[PDB]
């Protein structure tokens, strides 16, 4: 058994965080107070769930994980909330002034003062990792810390563990829930310092998680703790074959291995089905085939784009719940006729495939209905490089007229790291087109 | 606990500041004595942003009032609310300013503006961790003129890092006190553009206008005018005061993309004459929100573009039926929003609505359009001083001509560099 | 109020369709920059598609079918009957065509020699006709050592396809002619026949002993109005209407066009359409298509349809821009934003 | 349509399916970044207060 170590940066890093170690204990059968009857190892144990927990000799299962913001007014809500008895003081570490959703300020301004003790607090935690396989970043894109800060600790962590792999789940900004004007501008500034960093990267656009939540739970104007929820889950579907018996994704380095043949290219775009209101009257359960068929379909895909036009490197089914793989290979075999799936000729055509007995477990009183089978397809298109395109438009217009530079420049950044940060977009953008179009 | 440190200086200054915290402290269930008297765990909330609280749970405001005339403050302290000032808050002299900004930059306002400081200090020094101030004074008097950018410059070396925030008073011939306005405005404007990060632009002409046009007053008073300015300064600090999905520097990232083009129009919505009691939906408080008529820098925005547009809604409403409002205005005019700034309209909730309404809409928008304003008091500066009219207040106080010429010369620059952005 | 952004001041039908817009006083036009729009009338050549259906409460419509190409290019046309199930490779509406790339550069050279020496040994017609996308760049002959030595003098792919050597003659005149259909495909993918077509005529009688001269082997209205010397002499602009072209059947044929023409058009263009929809259909996308296609078809003297190309940006006759235009905006525009008969297409059915 | 790998155990299995087959900055370097930015600030701040001072 190897240890994992997450880590979550900025707000949305902490709420994602705060609702994936939810789902986590619920799945896992651990209570808010850190008991978990099952585990009839006490304070100890090798098991797959203790990847992701350490236990104390009191029976206690501590999450592997450090929660980093640079004003406390989220971490607060951890301190205090159901789950306030999982951590202990040292996991979580608060400023007492944020980065004004200035990546400037967070990368530099902060991050310098900073820097050394969330390192301190993360070396506490492999300290106790026999194994340490690596870390999972939670983080957004827009947020000052989320951009700024996440940057520096990645390029201080390839220091500190050159040889661990470093996952991240990053929020693409979406104008429907951001006040911030200024979030194109993090946004790549953090992608071109964390780029060489950063082993395999799950991006959600909360433009995508947005739509889903109206469209399928009916729920007119979405709330933070309705993106978390459905966020979790996703999050969870990636995560499981850390946390539980498996042989495929059964440590960070198998997810480059599996979606990363090329480095730069290392943003799989994720699809996840199917998703029912728990308010309906009572849905029909969907199939294999049909759960399967809707890994195609954009509706669900945590990323707006469009595979059709694009290529494909690799190809992951995550299955959950009452699957057997004699129904997904009729299922497979079903879409290839009918869809549009192009993959690159320097890799085969094939999709590995992970089936978890059990099914989904939903937040009780939460908005997600349980499901008697459930499918994460992790897939790794060139379409995604849509997602590139949009932002670094967005950046072309305010940088033009110099809109809003002062106020990095202001905080100790040079104005030709915006150029710079922006030509390696330019080249990430050509790397796509490179492998996906004739 | 992000403190806010409040400073009003000069009659102006201190009668719209006196206004301000009595509208806001029945907001959050201040009572006149400092004692809290709310329902709601959300007046409380975000209390200690605008107050100290004290022995036997007693909230004082932090803010501090500032003259150089005993007049006015004691006209606050035997106020309704005048006993809930720190009675140390208390800075003021006795020489008076004279409508003169040399007096309160200079002389008279140089003798007082470290006792004021000190009060400052204090204020800061107990703050957990302070985000910066805010002033509300006049620009075309003596004292919040001259003294109060004297205040900001001397505040501004002493917490370089923190930020400046003011609500100003900008002088019309049609509300008058003195001929010698346009030049107490143009050298206190100067200032601003150094020293501040965000200036609240408020017209005494908008306020006249649409006191007379709109709400119907026949012959408006300054208590009229300010009761606008309350209830403007109200809502554009809800972000601050209350609990949603925002501090000044994060406000000021997203509304400032110049350094030097940091001034506002404010508006405010609805406001009717006394048809009071008709309940006001979510198209009208945003048609008005948005309309000329309704700002208070007294400038046409349809004829300038909006840079960064800030809009907050208070009260109980259709969240879903607000965002379908906002993004048909802009989709029903972007001609008037540059393209160059995408999402540059931004909409917020507050559950809580202002004292009598079921519900307010106010708008904070960083508009080209504000150089018509920079641009009648050059006019009106240069009328004057072409004849070195009335220059001998100044230079009996030991500024020089040149002073002025460069006052005239940055305010021109302001304006040419709306201009260019306009386009 | 609606707004729309023009990003293709070359188009002769959409310039008309704009113009018909604002006379509406419903729909505003904006900088052809601005991203607040709900219609793009967008550019020909890199579309940006990716960025449209991103903007908060605002439904977006464009003009062009993403992936389209397929349908719309030379080669690609070829490759997609070739390869897709749909069509196949015996398709029997579509000339045997070939596709070559210079030798300067998968390709079908030696499929298409094989061919070729199939029908010089068996005493048939072997005359080819090799073309491009990048001409203006045509060359006929019936010796492939002259087709494929033309194609590597150029630098872009070249596509080899049988040319039909016994075409529908019009009389008076002994010439040549093709026929350009307008189709529209709206949001819902429902495919809309234009009831009006146009036949571009060669003003010179048709000569099957000389391809040198290709003016009256190729039926292009530049071609005719630049190198024919007949040009307007039987219709005006070398533009037979279908009434007039109706009325001939009739009278020498003793045919229609619904009949002997109308129903392989037709059938045709649902074929090509239906058969890349699952690739371009909008139906579950953050954003809506719509498209204006022109498809060029060749009829033989058996009375036998067969399919030249499928043009993606086509221009219409004079005589059809108020009616076309007007139409596009019913159909296409107004559909998806409605405003405050007999229709002019012929719905074509078909299963989604 | 070929199946490899197939992997069994009680919380479930995992195979491949096959359709068709194919044809950093130093410690020192990043505490330089850092304290140059710091170096910056530091620089516009003395000429705030230099102007300030005049
Ligand atoms: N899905 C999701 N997105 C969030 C959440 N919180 C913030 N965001 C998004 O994150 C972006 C803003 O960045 P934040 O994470 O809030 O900023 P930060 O990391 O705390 O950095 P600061 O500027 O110092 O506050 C916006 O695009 C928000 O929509 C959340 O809880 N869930
Ligand atoms: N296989 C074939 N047999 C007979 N004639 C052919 C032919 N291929 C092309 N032509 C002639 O060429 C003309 C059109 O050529 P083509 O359409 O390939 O070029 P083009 O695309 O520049 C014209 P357009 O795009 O307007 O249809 C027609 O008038 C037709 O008579
Ligand atoms: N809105 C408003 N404006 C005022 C008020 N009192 C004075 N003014 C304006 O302020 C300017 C005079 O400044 P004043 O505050 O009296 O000077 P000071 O006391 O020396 O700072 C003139 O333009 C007046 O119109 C007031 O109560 N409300
Ligand atoms: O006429 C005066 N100033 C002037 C005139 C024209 C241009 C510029 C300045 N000053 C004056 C007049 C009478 C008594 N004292 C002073
Ligand atoms: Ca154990
Ligand atoms: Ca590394
Ligand atoms: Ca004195
Ligand atoms: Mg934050
Ligand atoms: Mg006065
Ligand atoms: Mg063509």
């Amino acid at each position: 058994m190897r240890e994992c170590i997450s880590i979550h940066v900025g707000q949305a890093g902490v709420q994602i965080g705060n609702a994936c170690w939810e789902l986590y204990c619920l799945e896992h059968g651990i209570q808010p107070d850190g008991q978990m009857p099952s585990d009839k190892t006490i304070g100890g144990g090798d098991d797959s769930f203790n990847t992701f927990f350490s236990e104390t000799g009191a029976g206690k299962h501590v999450p592997r994980a450090v929660f980093v913001d640079l004003e406390p007014t989220v971490i607060d809500e951890v301190r205090t909330g159901t789950y306030r008895q999982l951590f202990h003081p040292e996991q979580l570490i608060t400023g007492k002034e944020d980065a004004a959703n200035n990546y400037a300020r967070g990368h530099y301004t902060i991050g310098k003062e900073i820097i050394d003790l969330v390192l301190d607090r993360i070396r506490k935690l492999a300290d106790q990792c026999t194994g340490l396989q690596g870390f999972l970043v939670f983080h957004s894109f827009g947020g000052g810390t989320g951009s700024g800060f996440t940057s520096l600790l990645m390029e201080r962590l390839s220091v500190d563990y050159g040889k661990k792999s470093k996952l991240e789940f990053s929020i693409y900004p979406a104008p429907q829930v951001s006040t911030a004007v200024v979030e194109p501008y993090n946004s790549i500034l953090t992608t071109h310092t964390t780029l060489e960093h950063s082993d395999c990267a799950f991006m959600v656009d909360n433009e995508a998680i947005y739509d889903i939540c109206r469209r399928n739970l009916d729920i007119e104007r979405p709330t933070y703790t309705n993106l978390n929820r459905l966020i979790s889950q996703i999050v969870s579907s990636i995560t499981a074959s850390l946390r539980f018996d498996g042989a495929l994704n059964v440590d960070l380095t198998e997810f480059q291995t599996n979606l990363v043949p090329y480095p730069r290219i290392h943003f799989p775009l994720a699809t996840y089905a199917p998703v029912i209101s728990a308010e309906k009257a009572y849905h029909e359960q969907l199939s294999v085939a049909e759960i399967t068929n809707a890994c195609f379909e954009p509706a669900n895909q945590m990323v707006k784009c469009d595979p059709r036009h694009g290529k494909y490197m690799a190809c992951c089914l995550l299955y959950r719940g009452d699957v057997v793989p004699k129904d997904v290979n009729a299922a497979i075999a079903t879409i290839k006729t009918k869809r549009s799936i192009q993959f690159v000729d320097w890799c085969p055509t094939g999709f590995k495939v992970g089936i978890n007995y059990q099914p989904p477990t939903v937040v009780p009183g939460g908005d997600l209905a349980k499901v008697q089978r459930a499918v994460c397809m992790l897939s790794n298109t060139t379409a995604i490089a849509e997602a590139w395109a949009r932002l670094d438009h967005k950046f072309d217009l305010m940088y033009a007229k110099r809109a809003f530079v002062h106020w990095y420049v202001g905080e100790g950044m040079e104005e030709g790291e915006f150029s710079e940060a922006r030509e390696d977009m330019a080249a990430l953008e050509k790397d796509y087109e490179e492998v996906g179009v004739d | 606990m992000r403190e806010i440190v409040h400073i009003q200086a000069g009659q102006c200054g201190n009668q719209i500041g006196a206004k301000f915290w009595e509208v806001i402290s029945d907001e959050h269930g201040i009572d006149p004595t400092g004692s809290y008297h709310g329902d709601s765990d959300l007046q409380l909330e975000r209390i200690n942003v605008y107050y100290n609280e004290a022995t036997g749970n007693k909230y004082v405001p932090r803010a501090i009032l500032v003259d150089l005339e005993p007049g006015t403050m004691d006209s606050v302290r035997s106020g309704p609310f005048g006993q809930i000032f720190r009675p140390d808050n208390f800075v003021f002299g006795q020489s008076g300013a004279g409508n003169n900004w040399a007096k309160g930059h200079y002389t008279e306002g140089a003798e007082l503006v470290d006792s004021v400081l000190d009060v400052v200090r204090k204020e800061s020094e107990s703050c957990d961790c302070l985000q910066g101030f805010q002033l509300t004074h006049s620009l075309g008097g003596g004292t919040g003129s001259g003294m109060g950018t004297l205040l900001i410059s001397k505040i501004r070396e002493e917490y370089p890092d923190r930020i400046m925030n003011t609500f100003s008073v900008m002088p019309s011939p049609k509300v008058s006190d003195t001929v010698v306005e346009p030049y107490n405005a143009t050298l206190s404007v100067h200032q601003l553009v150094e020293n501040t990060d965000e200036t609240y632009c408020i017209d005494n002409e908008a306020l006249y206008d649409i006191c007379f046009r709109t709400l119907k007053l026949t012959t408006p008073t300054y208590g009229d005018l300010n009761h606008l300015v309350s209830a403007t300064m109200s809502g554009v600090t809800t972000c601050l005061r209350f609990p949603g999905q925002a501090d000044l520097r994060k406000l000021a990232v997203n509304m400032v993309p110049f350094p030097r083009l940091h001034f506002f129009m404010p508006g405010f919505a609805p406001l009717t004459s006394r048809q009071q009691y008709r309940a006001l939906t979510v198209p009208e408080l945003t048609q008005q929100m948005f309309d000329s008529k309704n700002m208070m820098a007294a400038c046409d925005p349809r004829h300038g573009r909006y840079l960064t547009v800030a809009a907050i809604f208070r009260g109980r409403m259709s969240m879903k039926e607000v965002d379908e409002q906002m993004l048909n205005v802009q989709n029903k005019n972007s001609s008037y929003f540059v393209e160059w700034i995408p999402n540059n309209v931004k909409t917020a909730v507050c559950d809580i609505p202002p004292r009598g309404l079921k519900m307010s809409a106010t708008f904070i928008g960083n508009s080209t359009a504000i150089q018509e304003l920079f641009k009648r008091i050059s006019e009106q500066f240069t009328a004057m001083f072409r004849r070195k009219a009335f220059l001998h207040w100044y230079t009996g106080e030991g500024m020089d001509e040149m002073e002025f010429t460069e006052a005239e010369s940055n305010m021109n620059d302001l304006v040419s560099e709306y201009q260019q952005y306009q386009d | 109020m609606y707004t729309f952004v023009v990003r293709d001041e070359n188009s002769s039908v959409y310039a008309e369709v704009s113009r018909l817009l604002l006379a509406t006083g419903q729909w505003k036009r904006l900088r052809k920059d601005n991203p607040r729009f709900n219609l793009m009338l967008g550019e020909r050549n890199r579309l940006p598609f990716g960025r449209l259906g991103h903007e908060p409460g605002l439904v977006q419509l464009v003009n062009y079918y993403r992936g389209a190409d397929k349908l719309c290019r030379k080669a690609s046309l070829v490759k997609l009957i070739k390869t897709s199930p749909e069509l196949s490779e015996s398709c029997t509406w579509f000339p045997e065509s070939y596709v070559i790339y210079p030798t300067n550069l998968t390709d079908e050279r030696e499929v298409f020699l094989a061919a070729y020496n199939r029908r010089r040994e068996g005493r048939e017609g072997n005359v080819w006709i090799a073309k491009s996308s990048a001409g203006a760049g045509i060359l006929i002959s019936s010796e492939a050592s002259e087709l494929l030595d033309f194609i590597d003098e150029q630098g872009q792919v070249h596509v080899i396809q049988k040319y039909l050597e016994k075409p529908l003659l019009l009389e008076p005149g002994h010439r040549k002619f093709d026929i350009r259909s307008w189709v529209l495909v709206d949001h819902l993918y429902n495919i809309y026949l234009y009831r009006e077509g146009v036949l571009r005529t060669s003003s010179e009688p048709y000569n099957s002993a000389n391809f040198q001269d290709k003016t009256c082997h190729l039926t292009n209205h530049c071609i005719q109005k630049e190198y024919s010397k007949n040009y307007g002499r039987y219709e005006e602009g070398n533009e037979m209407f279908f009434e007039e072209f109706n009325q001939y059947l009739m009278d020498a044929l003793n045919t229609t066009l619904e009949n002997s023409i109308l129903l392989q058009i037709k059938h045709i263009i649902r074929s090509c359409l239906m058969c890349i929809e699952p690739a371009i259909s909008t139906k579950h996308l953050h954003y809506q298509s719509f498209q204006l296609f022109g498809f060029d078809f060749m009829v033989d003297e058996e009375l036998k349809v067969w399919l030249i190309e499928v043009n993606g940006a086509p221009a219409c006759a004079q005589k059809l821009y108020a009616e076309l235009c007007q139409g596009i905006v019913d159909v296409a525009i107004s559909s998806v934003f409605p405003l405050a008969p007999t229709s002019i297409f012929i719905k074509l059915h078909h299963h989604h | 349509m070929e199946v490899i790998e197939l992997n069994k155990c009680t919380s479930g299995q995992s195979f491949e399916v096959i359709l068709k087959p194919p044809s950093d900055p130093s410690l020192e370097e990043i505490q330089k970044k850092l304290e140059a930015a710091e170096e910056r600030r530091k620089y516009q701040e003395a000429e705030l207060l230099k102007h300030l001072a005049e």
